[PDB]
């Protein structure tokens, strides 16, 4: 049969709320459903129906006339039970799933995952948000009835409790390392003790006590010589560089021409790029051509690789071969292992041919420096 | 005698926009002394294995 | 035999503690116990794998949830989440397709089949699913969507009531103010600009985008100073930031510092070499400190950058009127004249150029094209009426 | 398709011993390492002392990286020996689809670049991933309609996979789809 | 990395050798922005690993690739050094000769040691020659020993330079500092004790004082190649680039006739604007280089300056021969990627930015990119590990912090 | 300084949960105890302890994780 879990429990007030009065259980089962028991642990006094696995939950008020049941779930969202509801049908989402829910008497606090608290109404109407420095890892309840003080904590992840009201702070702490459970009653004998355990292990027991201009550049003598000599000479000035600029033009061309007819360039309708790496000292070089397609969806089915070097520096096993069907987007490292012939120190350079196969004229090629041999 | 009148207001950007920027330019370290000498040293090693 | 899902509470409250190292262990645990079909101890591992880099085993795992569950919207829904943040968007809508026909009551399938739309520039079928998004349940994020299909497809005019409706209930998030205070500077009020622009100082003091299009405006009206301020508020957060350094230097061109005004325009230009406003700033402030062989280098930078502008050419032909070049500058003004619609000082410069080459007779078609354009400037007022009067 | 996918898959455990082996002669060759940079600072030192057996460590290191080195040597060859029977097989295999089907000399040649692409394998680049990256690709463009599909199953990278699964998918496939009536193109 | 003789392992920050940020200096590692004066004594950086410095590029940590480890007109194995050794004449050139042209160190060592018990122990300059072969053997406490005891005989400035090699071979550059300055209390103005402190300053990366040594050099020497481009880089990146082409106009003045020179000359006259002399530098550089590296660094500088210029085209082709002429240039790689998104084409941009951030990691500008055009597109997977790998580069960035926020919120 | 410390120690391994952990009275005599159900060291033992004062006066074996 398919059973269930049950994950988070907490109890519920029957007609008195006071310390004497009688409390019936409330659990939430991992299927998605809260069970409502009875005072003595035997029997279900109600099944409520959840959209998703309840991880909190918190319980206000009198089960018979008024109860209010908020579940944080694990779809981050806070739904609220009320009478004659089988479905909540008040809902309110976090945006971030909840890490905690403690229910002050008209607001009811959610601790977010984007390290916050939100304080919301009973009714599904955020009044209030208050943003942490750092993560929460457990909110509990501090409630002192001499003072009528029934405020939330927060256990962040700094090394820090904070001890929050509607939205002031106050009575900060700090411990030895970062809490992750904190308990606010009257452990021993004392109304206002709190007991916090660190993430690591250990206890710490705390009793509260009753009686609670710019960087802009400088400019030297230099500057102003120039800007002088450009107010008197700028026409001159103008000219020579738009000569100098047109010079230019003409020698990029040249070269870019020439480049062209040498097919030197190893970026270069017909896309693809191709660099060549050399790895490692000694007499055998590991030489990897990284090729690559860079085109929208279109691949490349007959190229082929050549390569151009000294027969009598340098040994290629196959100086010569076919490239496998360059997918557009994907580097290809494609190695071969070059060796230095010559017993004494010969650096000479090696050219690589990419060019397709009914053709004669390389697609594009590449140049490396071979380094020095370091042989023996 | 009249004299081109210039807008006495530029233009002011009212958004950052993330733009891909440019490697900055480069310049070329000298040598010192040693290292040309070495370097010099080097090739012609080099320049009389090739010249013999 | 044993229970299946025995310790889902226990690894979804590390999970939620931001642990990710023994709510692994303890997935891990759960899984070599049950040899799967755990469907928790996959969908937090891929949750954890996502909010580390790695959306690839997010996706994988997330697949095998789907697959455990195949009657499961939050599954799908994850599933094309994972796709979503790869860029395939079209695969994502189909899988939130399939995640809907489970589901139709949701606001998640719908806003992000809005994003995603967004990214296909489908614009309708976008518009309409973020306006089902809003429907089902108004979030921010939608609200800024449907903002930006509006700015993107077409004007202002449909994204300034949008944005008011979204400030409106939530009035406290940075963005929304920041962005309806923005699309107020885009039209004529400079008002409502600065009420929003405030509102959002008020919460961040320190909110660089906001910061930079207040000191804007009040660079627009005057009052240097103040803008002086408003950037040494924010001027160490980002201290390599061209537009702030752009607008420094008109702050410091305003008020007759023109060389520590070119100290900062350069900064920002060598910051970002491909930005026309830096160069016109340049160009411009060269041609006040009479200079007039940058003036033309920076205009001419800029027109090659931005070349649909009028007052670019304007600003080049009189850098050109006193570079003894003036067949250019003719060229340049009628380029100018012939590209300018709404500013008049084109038309006096290229009168004021006319007249002076002995002409008067095209200064006065000038003179008539400017006075048919239009009115605020102190000079441009009486050249107006000295070449009139002169002609 | 099955007395094929056997040589793939003895390609690829003898490609997974290989890496097993150079990842054990990578920790061999750190020991090595460290225990000769032990015995350097005793050499640099002055004063005498005992060698503490560290001598006999280093030769037993010595000894575990020539035999992983041979392995590795051996391993080699046998990946070389099956990666030219699968050149052959899949060869024999690409005949029997272009005739098995009325494939003409395009397509052919489409399926000769994507079955056929390398000489010998390189621990960066080998047969299964880049085949893999090819078949993908041309299910893709040509005989996919789905887009979920094309985003979930058909996606390409190089990288060495773990397992030979999604290969074999892929062939058994493209020879479905091409059964159904489907034909290849490049753009 | 095998060999290893700092004593403290892990010392206080700004002790140990083991200013503009890369949004404006161009840098080489992932810090120690680009010097002036390359020196064949630089080591810019160090590598963790033996495979990370073998699959790097060979001058990539040094001035000249990287080694493993730092007829005939007398054979050295016939010559009996214990008869040499008696006339110190014919020894000292004799022990020169083995030194610095045969390189046999153990022989020179020999020589030197008999030729020091020949002279009993009371002539630095055998001291100071044995101290050299032990500092080239290895022994670097061994070659102290007598470098100490040949400053005890007579100060040299040599023998205080040998001494701050050794101490800064064993990581200490605040006991190198302390024999500077006790040698500058020794020869009140000499320049390359300044030099050296300067040097050490610049390795610690605290210009602040590498400038006011490299300033007392100028004050000594005021032709010094070393401190003239040192601090004219530094007026250069500081947005002073009229300092700094006064500082580089200086070296054109003495005669130096480079291409490294002209080029710099070039971007301090475009930077400096002033437009006449700009371009002619680029094209006596482009004229002076003796390689295919520095041409394509003259050709990159050129496409700056047309980028400058605007006209875009210009600039595309400069990049692009500076890609033909060096394949393993990456600013090229990135500038021709940002040129090309501007055009419009984006897989051209992915694929160059890929090429230029696979060929340069240490740089931050490819990854920056590439995570932005990524993110624009999508892919909010290959946008994180981008803009972390551009953190990495550039860990002080803005926009990297804003993306890196931007794609930790859309993981949740 | 409003928060009076009272007891600070490191040895107890006590790594219970915010909800898994409640103090009441178990004897009468207005005297609280707190009881936890505390997982293992790691999450393999489930242990539950009761702590009166601060020293630990009863740990015993729990079926499964409370």
């Amino acid at each position: 049969r398919r059973q269930t879990v049950i994950t988070t429990m907490t109890t519920l007030k029957k007609n008195l709320a006071d310390e004497d009065a009688v409390s019936c259980l409330v659990l939430g089962t991992e299927n998605k459903e809260l069970l409502v028991l009875d005072p003595e642990a035997f029997t279900i006094l109600a099944k409520m129906s959840l959209p998703s696995v309840p991880a909190f939950l918190e319980a206000s008020g009198q089960f018979d006339v008024e109860f209010r049941l908020a579940a944080a779930c694990r779809n981050g969202s806070i739904y609220i039970l009320r009478r004659d509801s089988k479905r909540p049908k008040y809902c309110i989402e976090l945006g971030a799933q909840p890490v905690g829910l403690v229910g002050v008497h008209k607001v009811l606090v959610v601790g977010s995952n984007q390290d916050s608290l939100h304080g919301f109404t009973y009714k599904g109407k955020r009044l209030w948000t208050v943003q942490m420095p750092a993560a929460i890892l457990a909110m509990n309840l501090l409630e002192q009835h001499s003072r009528g003080l029934q405020a939330v904590m927060a256990a962040l992840a700094n090394e820090e409790v904070r001890i929050y009201h509607d939205k002031v702070l106050l009575n900060v702490i700090r411990t030895p390392e970062a809490v992750t459970s904190l308990c606010f009653g009257r452990y021993g004998r004392e109304d206002n003790t709190l007991i916090m355990t660190t993430l690591g292990g250990g206890l710490i027991i705390k009793i509260l006590k009753r009686t609670a201009k710019l960087n802009v550049p400088r400019k030297t003598r230099l500057y102003v010589d120039q800007t002088l000599r450009e107010r008197e000479a700028g026409t001159a000035m103008h000219r020579t560089f738009q000569a100098d600029l047109y010079l230019l033009r003409l020698r990029a061309a040249r070269a870019y021409v020439q480049a062209l007819e040498s097919s030197l360039s190893p970026v270069s309708r017909e896309p693809l790029k191709l660099h060549a790496v050399v790895q490692g000292l000694g007499p055998t070089f590991k030489l990897t051509l990284h090729l690559q397609n860079t085109s929208t969806a279109r691949p490349i089915l007959g190229l082929v690789v050549c390569f151009l070097y000294n027969e009598v520096l340098y040994a290629l096993p196959r100086a010569f071969f076919k490239v496998p069907l360059l997918v557009p987007g994907l580097n290809y490292p494609l190695e071969t292992f070059v060796k230095s012939l010559s017993d004494k120190g010969i650096s000479d350079i090696i050219k690589v041919l990419v060019l397709r196969e009914g053709q004669s004229t390389p697609l594009l090629s590449a140049h490396i420096n071979m380094p020095m041999s370091e042989g023996l | 005698m009249f004299r081109e009148v210039l807008p006495k207001q530029g233009q002011l950007y009212v958004e950052d926009i993330t733009t891909m920027v440019l490697c900055k330019p480069k310049l070329l370290p000298l040598k010192s002394l040693t290292l040309e000498k070495l370097e010099k040293m080097q090739q012609a090693a080099q320049d009389t294995i090739h010249q013999q | 035999f044993p229970i299946l899902e025995k310790q889902n509470w226990l690894i979804h409250l590390y999970y939620i503690q931001k642990d990710y190292e023994a709510c692994k262990a303890v997935i891990k645990e759960q899984l070599q116990e049950t040899h799967g079909l755990c469907e928790y101890a996959i969908y937090v591992q891929a949750l954890i794998f996502r909010l580390e880099g790695n959306i690839q085993e997010s996706l994988r795992l997330f697949q095998m949830c789907a697959f455990l569950s195949p009657q499961c919207a939050d599954n799908l829904k994850q599933v094309a989440r994972s796709l979503f943040l790869l860029g395939k968007h079209k695969a994502a809508i189909e899988v939130y397709n399939e995640a809907a026909k489970l589901n139709q009551k949701d606001w998640e399938i719908c806003h992000n089949l809005g994003v995603c739309y967004i990214y296909l520039k489908q614009f309708d079928k976008a518009q309409d699913q973020l306006h089902n998004a809003l429907h089902l349940n108004r979030h921010d994020l939608t609200y800024i969507m449907l903002g930006k299909i509006f700015l993107l497809k077409g004007d202002l005019d449909k994204a300034i009531e949008i944005y008011k409706k979204a400030v409106e209930f939530s009035p406290e998030n940075t963005e929304l103010l920041t962005t309806l205070g923005l699309l107020y500077l885009q039209l004529g009020i400079y008002q409502k600009a600065f009420e929003h622009l405030g509102n959002t100082l008020t919460y961040d003091p320190t909110n660089y985008k906001a910061i930079l299009a207040a000191g804007s405006m009040m660079q627009t009206h005057g009052d240097f100073d103040v803008a002086l301020t408003k950037y040494k508020v924010v001027a160490c957060a980002v201290i390599e930031s061209p537009p702030l350094w752009n607008n420094i230097g008109m702050c410091f061109f305003g008020k007759k510092k023109y060389v520590a005004a070119i100290s900062c325009l350069k900064r920002a230009n060598y910051l970002a070499p491909l930005d026309w406003k830096i160069l016109y700033n340049l160009g411009l402030v060269h041609l006040t400190m009479q200079q007039y062989a940058s003036a033309f280098h920076f205009l001419s930078a800029a027109i090659n950058f931005q070349p649909k502008m009028g007052e670019l050419y304007m600003l080049l032909a009189v850098a050109l009127t006193n570079l003894e070049d003036s067949e250019n500058a003719k060229r340049a003004y009628e380029e100018a004249v012939r590209l300018d619609k709404c500013n008049p000082l084109v038309n006096l410069n290229y009168a004021v150029l006319l007249y002076n080459q002995g002409e008067k007779r095209d200064a006065l078609a000038q003179y008539q094209e400017m006075e048919k354009k239009v009115s605020s400037s102190l000079e441009f007022d009486p050249e107006m009426v000295e070449v009139a009067q002169k002609l | 398709l099955e007395e094929y996918f056997e040589l793939i898959d003895h390609h690829f455990e003898l490609r997974i011993n290989g890496e097993k082996l150079e990842e054990l002669l990578s920790e061999r060759a750190v020991q090595f390492r460290a225990i000769q940079r032990r015995l350097l600072t005793r050499f640099k030192d002055k004063t005498p002392a005992p060698l503490q057996h560290l001598d006999t460590l280093l030769d037993g290191t010595y000894k575990q990286v020539i035999a992983l080195a041979d392995a590795v040597e051996e391993n080699q060859d046998n990946l070389f020996q099956s990666f030219t029977r699968l050149k052959s097989a899949t060869h024999l295999v690409i005949l029997l689809i272009g005739l098995w089907q009325k494939l003409s000399a395009d397509q052919i040649a489409i399926l000769e670049a994507a079955f056929l692409p390398l000489q010998q394998d390189t621990q960066e680049l080998g047969w299964e991933e880049t085949v893999d990256a090819a078949l993908s690709h041309l299910l893709k463009t040509c005989l996919s309609k789905s887009s979920k599909e094309q985003a979930l199953n058909l996606n390409s990278q190089l990288g060495i996979p773990k397992d030979t699964s999604q290969l074999k998918k892929h062939i058994t496939l493209f020879c479905d789809r091409l059964a159904k009536g489907g034909r290849l193109c490049l753009s | 990395i095998l060999d290893e003789n700092a004593i403290a392992q892990v010392p206080r920050p700004g002790t140990s050798l083991k200013g503009p940020s890369p949004a404006v200096r161009p840098v080489t590692q992932a810090g120690r922005p680009i010097t002036g004066f390359l020196r064949p004594s630089t080591q810019s950086g160090r590598p963790g690993t033996i495979e990370q410095a073998i699959k790097t590029p060979r001058t990539a940590y040094t001035a000249r690739p990287i080694a493993s480890s730092s007829g005939p007109f007398i054979n050295l194995s016939r010559l009996n050094l214990a008869k040499y050794a008696q006339k110190p004449k014919l020894a000292k050139a004799l022990f020169e000769y083995i030194f610095h042209h045969e390189n046999d160190v153990k022989t020179a060592l020999d020589l030197a040691a008999l030729s020091t018990e020949h002279s009993q122990y009371k002539d630095w300059w055998w001291k100071v020659q044995i101290g050299k072969c032990y500092y080239r053997l290895g022994l670097y406490r061994e070659a102290e020993k007598q470098f100490k005891s040949a400053l005890k005989q007579q100060e040299m400035v040599d023998t205080f330079l040998y001494l701050a090699k050794v101490y800064i071979s064993l990581d200490q550059p605040l006991t190198a500092l302390n024999l500077f300055k006790q040698g500058l209390d020794k020869f009140p103005g000499e320049v390359t004790l300044l030099c050296g402190i300067a040097r050490i300053y610049e390795e610690m990366n605290n210009i602040s004082s590498a400038t006011e040594y490299y300033k007392e050099v100028l004050k000594q020497d005021n032709t010094h190649v070393e401190a003239i481009a040192c601090i004219g880089s530094n007026h250069f990146y500081t947005d002073q680039p009229e300092v700094a082409l006064r500082f580089y106009r200086r070296l054109l003045q003495m005669g130096v006739y480079n291409c490294q020179l002209f080029n710099n000359l070039g971007l301090c006259c475009f930077y400096a604007q002033q437009y006449d002399m700009t371009l002619t530098s680029f094209e006596r550089a482009l004229s002076l280089a003796e390689n295919e590296e520095e041409v394509a660094d003259v050709w990159y500088n050129l496409g700056h300056v047309a980028v400058g210029t605007g006209d875009t085209n210009l600039a595309h082709q400069c990049f692009r021969l500076a890609l033909v002429s060096n394949n393993q240039h990456a600013e090229a790689y990135n500038n021709l990627a940002v040129l090309e998104m501007r055009r419009g084409h984006v897989e051209q941009a992915k694929a160059l930015l890929q090429t230029a951030s696979s060929l340069a990691p240490h740089m931050y500008e490819p990854h920056f990119n590439f995570a932005t055009i990524s993110d624009k597109i999508g892919d909010l997977q290959r946008s994180y590990a981008a803009a972390k790998k551009s953190e990495a580069a550039f860990p002080d960035h803005v926009d990297t912090q804003h993306l890196i926020k931007q794609l930790e919120q859309h993981f949740a | 300084s409003k928060w009076l410390d009272s007891l600070s120690d490191s040895m107890a391994n006590i790594h219970t949960f915010s909800a898994c952990l409640a103090l009441a009275d178990f004897h009468g005599d207005g005297e609280y105890k707190l009881a936890m159900g505390d997982l293992g060291p790691d999450g393999r033992q489930p242990r539950l302890k009761v702590l009166k004062g601060h020293t630990l006066v009863s740990q015993k074996p729990l079926p499964d994780l409370p």
